[PDB]
């Protein structure tokens, strides 16, 4: 799981809702997580693919906590015919805090989008829950999936997915300390069972 | 709730030129990287869960 003893990630995905008339609904997954050991990843390798400027990955590794930071590999389902693009997460931690979630979108290691939504706890079974229902999927991330799709062979997706990632970051809105930081790199899925992941936990060597 | 979005003035563009660097390699002047397949990640990185 990706999850310090300070915030754990309960459940994200990133969906396509379709509504053909009043009587059919429809929801498509393009990724999903929450639905023993992690592998580790040096840090040093996926650099350049996310920003290094003021307030980049690099610098908030360095003043850390590195225990908060992972590295996710996605397989997106992209197998998928009014519609709403959304994102849907939930954290949880023992201590209230009021959250602040970075999501950044990068195109060869450059931010192009952040998204910045503050969140607030409510207790919920012995613990606060942080939760964020459906998110509005930003025009670029509408537009990539679409372009993304519009392509002839998967080959061709996996390829420009080469220079795609997805920085996330969830900081102590008080303390601005790192609570969580998820890294996202991208694949299209080839099975059956379609979205897949792998987690990984990001170290200094 | 609301949220804050800081896009760039360039997006279409920027996104665009996502797309053109692997349908015109030759034509788009986009920066190159080592190749992820070819990177020192675990085996697992690329063997999806079965
Ligand atoms: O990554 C995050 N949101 C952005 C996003 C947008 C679209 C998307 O669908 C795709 C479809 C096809 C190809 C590529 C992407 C996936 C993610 C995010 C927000 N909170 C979390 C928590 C944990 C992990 C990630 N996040
Ligand atoms: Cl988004």
């Amino acid at each position: 799981s990706i999850g310090t003893t300070k915030l754990r990630l309960v459940e994200f995905s990133a969906f396509l809702e379709q509504q053909r008339d009043p009587d059919s609904y429809n929801k498509h997954l393009f990724v999903h997580i929450g639905h023993p050991l992690l592998e580790s990843v040096d840090i040093r390798q996926i650099y350049d693919k996310f920003p290094e400027k003021k307030g980049g990955l690099k610098e908030l590794f360095g003043k850390g906590p590195q225990n908060a930071f992972f590295l996710v590999k996605f397989w997106a389902d992209l197998n998928c015919n009014g519609a709403f693009y959304g994102v849907t997460s939930q954290y949880e931690s023992s201590e209230n805090m009021t959250v602040t979630c970075s999501t950044k979108v990068c195109s060869f290691g450059k931010q192009v989008v952040e998204k910045v939504e503050t969140e607030y706890a409510r207790f919920e079974n012995g613990r606060f829950v942080y939760r964020i229902n459906r998110s509005p999927m930003c025009e670029y991330m509408i537009n990539f999936i679409h372009k993304l799709k519009h392509l002839p062979e998967k080959y061709m997706m996996n390829s420009v997915l080469e220079n795609f990632t997805i920085l996330l970051v969830v900081t102590n809105r008080d303390t601005q300390e790192t609570l969580l930081c998820m890294a996202c790199v991208f694949e299209v899925s080839n099975s059956e069972h379609g979205a897949q992941h792998h987690i990984y936990r990001l170290v200094k060597d | 709730g609301h949220q804050i979005v800081h896009v760039r003035g360039d997006s279409e563009t920027d996104l665009e030129a996502l797309f053109n660097a692997v349908m015109n390699p030759k034509t788009a002047n986009v920066p190159q990287t080592v190749p992820m397949r070819l990177r020192k990640l675990p085996d697992s990185f690329f063997k999806p869960p079965e």
